[PDB]
RNA sequence: UAAAAU
RNA sequence: AGCUGCUCCCUAGCAUGCUACUACCG
RNA sequence: GCGGUAGUAGCAUGCUAGGGAGCAG
């Protein structure tokens, strides 16, 4: 992507620390969640923010790698799932 | 984007440490000797706690080859070493030979940047990236059971209720949240600033402990790799084991590569793996497989010294020395030497491999390297040290399907573990001695000689700034005369004078306690430190063996007998075909019995019964084997010569000084 | 490479390589098979020949193991052992094998060529494992014989699919049938290159022949076609799982009062769940099929699989099921085969549906609650073991009529089989008892029922519904226009023309023929969609037409005649020259100018 | 490292290092090549050299197998035996080697110089493996002859197209050709950095040359230009797949009836689907390309590739093509090269639209249903096999007339190559026909084709609107006053001095001449633009004045002349000595001292 | 001389 | 799916060494 | 009848390589 080249050109030298490359320039984020309260305190709702950017949720799976919808993620339905979920979100503009 | 941060460190230094009369170098590259490297990396440890943790690690850069853009690392920002730039980078090339293919494959840069962003809440460890669209979970299947042997052991009266020996070691299973929930244990690793002045002398004493060896660079055609088939780290495990690689390279590719690391830096990627073996505590155990690229060099750089250590007797280190043929007795005798009121003691470091602060790891690498006085230059040695640290200290662990950063601690399975841990152990011991000695009412010590010793010790430690040799030698002699240490890779035994230890002239145990506390961030309950007053019975335990004084003919010898439950367990639980129908595996039991011989000479009963049990079982095994083989064909074998295996004497030979 | 003795199940490592199928044999058994038969070459972990180059003494009884290796009489080492020694042959576990007395009939099996019912009559009455081996070698001999047919080449091309072919002079020419396939080779010099698979069928005249191809390749003149052979897998499952009972019904669950139209059969429904398996004999397709589907309904949640051998059979069955079942149904039937089309409804491959229909040879390898084989009066013990191997369920039900049509098993040409000996369950029905029976027609006009009960049955049926419009013009058989020995008689259609038009509404009937090619020619001067008597046995129709070839043995077969005429509901007509049967049939024959 | 013999295809591990390409020779074949030629060095997994240091003897015939090494006669250890014996050489699989006796022509190729016709004549007349080897070889020879060039020194940087580039001394300067694409470097001091590529050509005057760069990086007086060089890759696919015929089209979906103005083309279009590939004979601008686009229309639901080698050709093709095509198109040619601008339509890299348009060395490993290539009169067998290697479509098609001009193949010095052997498919089209002749013309006037079909063609192509004033002012050539090597025909241009003003309405022409310095000295005595055959291929100037050079065939190169005719809309003047050629271009015969 | 195979 | 260290067992191969008897010369 | 050069088979040592298994950190 051109934005990578861009942030390269912003370097006073052309060398940048590795850790911040994917943080700013990735096109898709994956988050691993253990427990329900924790989920509530992060990607609750259909979109959220992280790392000064806006991410939108789409497609959520479980430990058994089966799809699950956001509806089921209640407080008391939670003891019915392979419960360290994987959430894949997209870079929203 | 900012990653330099130099005059910031200098500004901090000036605002606080204004009169610390010694030049500070924000980048160890500009250090003089090594002691300057220590005295600078120390301050760096403290200062690096301030800056963003998303600004350490590899320092990548865009390059071109054959009119094509790549991203490769050209340097590093060590939270203890400052900035380091690779010295031989080449923009714009036409093609790629083999070594460069390799060094661009074993790097995280191109891997990471081609990954999707990861944020996990399972661990407080700073995650980095993921390479797939689905994290993986690995389990640990349960062991397989060998019945007929169990029924046998029952039939001959074992395992009855209230018996002394019973089953305690087994094959614990592990579910799916094992790898990560284990790896998380690095949360016990903290940035700790170790006292520098006393370190600058304990390192001298430790060095003195290693005078009688020799090492240096060696040419590729001289390395020795026992067992050429082990996993090849990441991602080389996508092709084959080591032999494939150790073959496709010339004897110069190795030399070219080695001489290339002596001026540039190569990040790596470590893998975690779940050990699958019997144990006694359900918490799983794991191992770190390192990339081929680091080993292939660290070998050439250390193997000379290593082999120099693995073949010397009577040394304070005891690695490689075999216990058979009475050797164990030699060890226990020499560790007695001549201490005036000998007591024995041992201890153990809780989570020794995680809790090790980075400073001591660097200290160990320095002490090892100090032998290279000539097989290198002096910037070469520093770049070597840098590549080492970057490969086995803050490298990117590849757990599950994701890359995290390892804040510190020893990588469980590098090239130089066992020796490094031992060096660390000796360092801790010496530190405890120094602390205890300084920390006593100097006006109450009676032996005038010791009082002068303590005085001049403090003097040489805080006042004088340059190394003294004579006092170092005198002190080393004093320690070898009143603290005698047999060391292994963290596992120790100390024979020390009691009278002095009472008057706080050598470290007791509470000294060890305070030391681990204030220099290792952990606490060692005296529930595992063992003491011992009567030498006639050997040390309480060492490498998981007990010691017993048995009359072997005319005289008395120390012998190591293991823990019976362990042996029984090894008899009863295995991995499928193994042992199950063990009528093809006798050698297993041969060796096992070998390990369980000394239980014959034991005061308590059931012990020797274990031995006789193994014997009779071997006999029944071979018998019912021949019976089947006869029917299979129609004529038994011509000459088995296996009967010797079930006569006791042959085992006895494995413990007598003549081979 | 060991196993069990086909006669003693003892451990061994031998196979009578001289016998075709290489069966495992105990020591003593091997000694006896070899001493009493031209069968001599024994194979073990290695072959048994003299290892000295040149010596080819392969009669094992002459050979000697030398040092590790085997040797003749002459080239023997100074020290050795005689192999065929002491009423036994040396093999692994020699001192353990027991041996027994089934050797005579064994060699009888292995030595027959399936030419006379006797070797059959024994094939169906030996021990089960032996029965298996028998079926194996039978099918193998069939395949091997199939190779004996000639080769075909192209002579000149006529159209896209019209062609003139050239046969091997002096070789058996196999028939034009959808059950034959030919690999096409053309040769450059060099470059004997396969071109594809091609079936055949007779065009409108000789020797214009049509062909269906695998790809759109252009044809040439230096081309030829080899009928493609086949292999045969070995089997290991028994024919019949050991019969059992229980004290109470398990696994399956009735409803309550649903569908009383299936009333009386509930009695049978319980006892079916009460056994491990059972059989049912019934005159054509009456309670047969009807009862099967009724039971299927009875236990709703029961996962059920139907299967048979005849494609048209399973097709008629699946449509009858469609008549009454949730859909919620599939017939996972045919992959890249189905030369004749069949099922039209659902998938061919997911094995999720509760009510799965398919053909035996195309079955998957799956489990279910119960399974209902059908038309056992046609299958061979081979197929029975096949289905018991591929599938695995609790309750089995086999259905058929030992008066129907068995497997052709063409190879036999001397004598005839008693139906009792078609296969195992055939015996079971004919021997002890069919466990459950049904005796009434719900499908056929009463008059033909009377005729049949007067014939092959012992006047033991009843039904409903009588008239009309039935005849049996004993029209002399015109020219047997037999293309191959497969029969055709065009002047037989020479009166169909007189009912190709006189037919007021007999326009949607089905025509039936003793032979396939006379059936094809019926499709030529078309009247309607026709079929073969074998491809029948599964469906009924209001009107049906029937013309016959000559009075050949295949034709005048009473069973073929019965199962043919028993496929009609209200109208029927059959035309044989007929010296006797029209004396047995009860209709109203006419004369060529008398057709109303 | 191991492979099949280039002649007998035997699995072998030998390479004649004395052969430039190091091919794989079987044991026997290697023995023959070495005993026959001066190729006296053979490589296996290792070279065959006396391993005794200092003894630089290399050939096999004096080398002896050492204990585990190789040694000369003098240096051979006691037990040491030579390598080459029994007509065979010590090599792997030496048991199964077969060899062959065709070492003759193979040798001739391993020794030819590629400077003369007979080399190439043999080349396009041998076996496939030998053909590919010949292509590899001649291309490598051209590569090293290119390497014979050198760098240069920049005098000044005049303009973005005007540049001052003196060539390094002691080196044959690379002339003014688009082919001379040079890797430019801006020497910091330091900095072996390629600033891009820049190629050069003769503009409207010298010695200020014109240069185009793939990047507009402005040069200065300090740069230096190396000749871009690399290594030829070996090839695997044959020149062409064997042709296949079909009784129908394979997966082609013909259009119903859209844009039937290409109707005479659809009669041909379906033919494509019947043949694995085919060929096409046609003048450019005719159904040339037009046919291909109408074809892509005729099957509008199919992946199609269009390829050429010249970017001028891919622009002449891709434009006119996007016309009748949705856009919605693909012609994604150059990622990061192309000395000049190229495709302008979409994306570079995702093989999207069913119709792609690119150049040979840009075609990646992609697939289609049909691949099409014009320009066949120009590419090499090397190029054909490259095409086959990069594409795996289900159909292929070849367009072009050998009447045009082929690859430069500079090494030709003694003799000329016939279109008869330009390459394989061309050798066929000229030895068996294109199987499709294409007509007719479109742009040019009739009079420039009605007489020009009397030369290469057989009065075959037709056009109309013959006007205006297309004549041959055949002027007997003057003396030879050539400034550089190529001819200065200023007396020949002395026919237009009295005519630059006699044409007030024809002040819109363009000078042409074969020798490029005949373009140069005309550009000196210029008043109207110039354009030679070189940068042609897909354009037309309204007026043009053909100016001939020396009577040598360089002037009336009937191919070069013809193509110089075919690129016109209105008028032309032809001025040559011309004893016989003018009897084929029939116009108003005009003279020069007379103005009629 | 009748059915009819990842 | 690691880094070492010790130990047993099996197999091959090389070379030595040694033994002797069998063959050539002294 | 001895000494030196050629065989045999045997024995001893060792060294390499290859393969299996177990224990300690
Ligand atoms: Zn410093
Ligand atoms: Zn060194
Ligand atoms: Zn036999
Ligand atoms: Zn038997
Ligand atoms: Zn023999
Ligand atoms: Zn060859
Ligand atoms: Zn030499």
């Amino acid at each position: 992507n051109d934005a990578l080249n861009n942030i390269i050109n912003n370097a006073r030298d052309g060398c940048v620390p590795l850790n911040i490359i994917p943080l700013t320039t990735a096109a898709k984020l994956m988050v691993v969640i253990p427990d329900y309260n924790t989920y509530k305190n992060t990607c609750d709702g259909t979109t959220f923010t992280y790392a000064s950017a806006l991410w939108e949720i789409q497609q959520v799976v479980d430990a058994d790698s089966k799809i699950v919808q956001l509806s089921e993620i209640s407080m008391d339905n939670s003891p019915n799932l392979a419960w360290p979920l994987i959430v894949t979100a997209l870079r929203a503009n | 984007l900012k990653y330099d941060f130099t005059e910031e460190r200098l500004k901090l230094f000036d605002r606080y440490f204004k009169y610390w009369d010694q030049t500070y170098h924000p980048n160890c590259v500009n250090c003089l000797d090594d002691r300057c490297i220590l005295h600078c990396a120390n301050f760096n440890v403290l200062f690096s706690t301030v800056f963003p943790p998303t600004s350490f690690g590899p320092l990548v850069r865009k390059i071109f080859v054959d009119g094509v853009p790549f991203v490769v690392s050209t340097g590093y920002h060590f939270r203890e070493l400052g900035v380091v730039h690779n010295q031989d980078v080449n923009l714009h090339s036409s093609r790629l030979s083999f070594k460069e293919l390799l060094v661009y494959a074993a790097d995280p840069a191109m891997h990471a940047a081609s990954g999707n962003l990861l944020l996990d809440k399972r661990t407080t460890c700073f995650s980095v990236a993921a390479l797939t669209n689905n994290v993986a979970f690995q389990t640990v299947k349960p062991g397989n059971f060998n019945k007929d042997f169990y029924d046998f052991a029952v039939s001959k009266g074992f395992f009855k209720e209230g018996s002394s020996v019973e089953l305690k070691h087994f094959f614990f299973a592990q579910d799916g949240n094992a790898a990560i929930s284990d790896y998380d244990y690095y949360r016990y690793n903290l940035p700790t600033m170790c006292d520098i002045r006393q370190l600058l002398f304990v390192v001298e004493v430790v060095d003195k402990y290693f005078d009688c060896y020799d090492g240096g660079c060696i040419n590729a055609n001289q390395v020795i790799v026992n067992n050429l088939d082990k996993s090849a780290g990441f991602p080389f495990n996508k092709w084959g084991k080591a032999r494939l690689y150790y073959d496709s390279m010339s004897y110069e590719d190795q030399d070219a590569l080695f001489a290339y690391t002596k001026r540039n830096v190569i990040p790596t990627i470590t893998q975690m793996n779940l050990k699958y073996a019997i144990s006694a505590k359900n918490r799983a155990r794991t191992v770190a497989g390192v990339s081929i690229c680091s080993t292939m060099t660290n070998r050439q750089f250390h193997q000379k010294l290593l082999k120099s250590i693995a073949a010397t007797r009577g040394a304070t280190v005891v690695i490689g020395t075999s216990k058979f043929y009475g050797g164990w007795h030699n060890m226990l005798k020499t560790v007695y030497s001549d201490v005036e009121n000998p007591h024995l003691m041992g201890w153990d470091y809780p989570k020794c491999d995680r809790a090790m602060p980075n400073m001591l790891r660097i200290m160990a690498s320095l002490v090892l390297a100090r032998k290279h006085t000539t097989c290198c230059s002096l910037s070469h040695r520093f770049y070597r040290l840098a590549n080492e640290c970057a490969q086995v200290l803050s490298e990117m662990v590849m757990c599950g399907g994701s890359l995290y950063v390892k804040p510190g601690g020893t990588s469980s399975g590098d090239a130089t573990t066992a020796y490094a841990n031992s060096v660390f152990n000796i360092c801790q011991a010496v530190t405890a001695n120094v602390n205890a000695l300084l920390s006593t009412d100097g006006n109450k010590i009676a032996d005038k000689y010791v009082r002068n010793l303590q005085h001049r010790l403090y003097e040489c430690l805080y006042r004088n700034r340059d190394v003294d040799t004579d006092f170092v030698n005198e002190f080393y002699a004093y320690l070898r005369k009143h603290f005698s240490m047999m060391i292994l890779s963290d596992d120790a035994v100390v024979c020390f004078n009691s009278t002095y230890a009472s008057q706080g002239l050598v470290a007791s145990i509470k000294n060890f306690k305070s030391v681990l506390y204030y220099q290792n961030n952990v606490f060692m309950s005296e529930a595992k430190c063992w003491t011992e007053t009567d030498l006639t019975k050997g040390p309480h335990e060492f490498c998981s063996q007990h010691t017993m004084l048995v009359k072997q003919g005319d005289d008395y010898v120390y012998l190591p007998y293991p823990d019976p439950s362990r042996i029984l367990g090894a008899g009863c639980f295995v991995d499928d075909i193994v042992k199950t129908d063990g009528t093809l595996m006798i050698e297993r039991f041969v060796s096992l019995a070998i390990d369980a011989y000394p239980l014959t000479k034991h005061p308590n009963q059931e012990y020797a019964d274990v031995f006789h049990l193994y014997l009779q079982y071997i006999r029944k095994l071979h018998d019912e084997l021949t019976g089947h083989m006869l029917d299979m064909y129609s004529v038994m074998l011509t000459n088995n010569n296996t009967s010797r295996y079930w006569e006791p004497e042959f085992y006895e030979a494995m413990y007598t000084p003549h081979t | 490479a060991v196993g069990a003795c086909v006669l003693c199940n003892s451990q061994t490592s031998l196979r009578c390589g001289a016998c075709i199928r290489r069966p495992f044999l105990c020591c003593k058994c091997c000694y006896d098979h070899v001493i009493s038969t031209s069968h001599k070459l024994v194979l073990s972990v290695n072959p048994y020949v003299c290892n000295a180059p040149g010596c080819d003494v392969t009669d094992v009884t002459q050979l000697y193991l030398g040092g590790m290796s085997y040797y003749c009489k002459s080239h023997k080492p100074p020290i050795s052992f005689p192999l065929c020694a002491n009423g036994q042959v040396f093999g692994l576990y020699k001192n353990t094998c027991v041996g027994s007395d089934n050797v005579t009939d064994f060699n009888a099996i292995a030595t027959c060529d399936w030419t006379n019912a006797g070797d059959y009559i024994l094939a169906n009455t030996c021990t089960e494992r032996l029965k298996l081996f028998a079926a194996e070698t039978l099918k193998a001999t069939e395949e091997t014989f199939k190779l004996s047919y000639g080769i075909a080449t192209v002579r000149e091309v006529l159209s896209d699919r019209e062609l003139h072919l050239s046969w091997e002079v002096g070789k058996p020419r196999p028939p034009l049938n959808r059950n034959y396939v030919f690999t096409g080779y053309r040769v450059t010099k060099n470059s004997k290159v396969q071109i594809g698979e091609y079936t055949f069928e007779k065009g409108d005249y000789g020797d214009a022949v049509v062909y269906r191809g695998t790809t759109t390749y252009k044809l040439n003149v230096g081309d030829y076609f080899v009928l493609t052979s086949h292999t045969v897998m070995p089997l290991s499952a028994p024919t019949l799982v050991p019969q059992e009972h229980y004290v109470r019904i398990t696994g399956l669950y009735p409803t309550l009062n649903i569908s009383d139209e299936f009333s009386s059969n509930v009695a049978n429904y319980q006892k079916v769940g009460m056994q491990k398996y059972s059989t049912l004999q019934g005159p054509p397709g009456t309670g047969k099929s009807h009862f099967a589907i009724g039971l299927a309904l009875y236990y709703p949640s029961a996962r059920i699989v139907y299967t048979a051998c005849s494609h048209a059979a399973v097709d008629a069955l699946c449509e009858k099921a469609l008549k009454y079942l949730p859909i919620d149904k599939c017939s996972r039937i045919i992959p890249a085969r189905a030369r004749v089309e069949c099922f039209d409804k659902f998938k061919v491959n997911s094995t999720l549906e509760q009510y799965v229909f398919c053909t035996v040879n195309a079955l998957p390898e799956t489990t279910a609650d119960i399974v209902v084989f059908d038309e056992i009066s046609m299958a061979t013990n081979y197929d029975l073991s096949v289905v018991n191997a591929r599938l695995r369920a609790k309750h089995y039900v086999y259905i058929g009529d030992p008066a129907q049509l068995p497997a052709p098993r063409t190879l036999l040409t001397k004598g005839t089989l008693e139906p009792e000996y078609f296969n195992s369950v055939c015996r079971l029905m004919k021997t002890i008892g069919p466990d459950m029976f049904l005796g009434t027609c719900r499908r056929c006009p009463a008059e033909i029922v009377d005729t049949v009960s007067a014939l092959v049955y012992d006047n033991k049926l009843k039904a409903h519904k009588d008239k009309s419009a039935q005849c049996f013009k004993m029209f002399y058989k015109g020219v047997i226009t037999h293309d191959v020995s497969s029969a055709i008689n065009r002047p037989q259609i020479g009166v169909v023309r007189e009912f190709l038009t006189r037919n007021p509404a007999w326009r949607k009937a089905v025509f039936i023929s003793p032979y396939n090619s006379q059936n094809a020619v019926a499709s030529k001067i078309l009247g309607l969609p026709t079929q073969t008597v074998d491809s029948s046995q599964g469906s009924e129709y209001d009107y049906v037409i029937f013309t016959q070839t000559t009075e050949t043995a295949h034709s005048c077969n009473v069973n073929r005649f019965n199962v043919a005429i028993t496929r009609a509901k209200v109208g029927i007509l059959c035309i044989m020259s007929d010296r006797d049967l029209y004396d047995k049939l009860q209709f109203t024959s006419l004369e060529i100018p008398r057709r109303n």
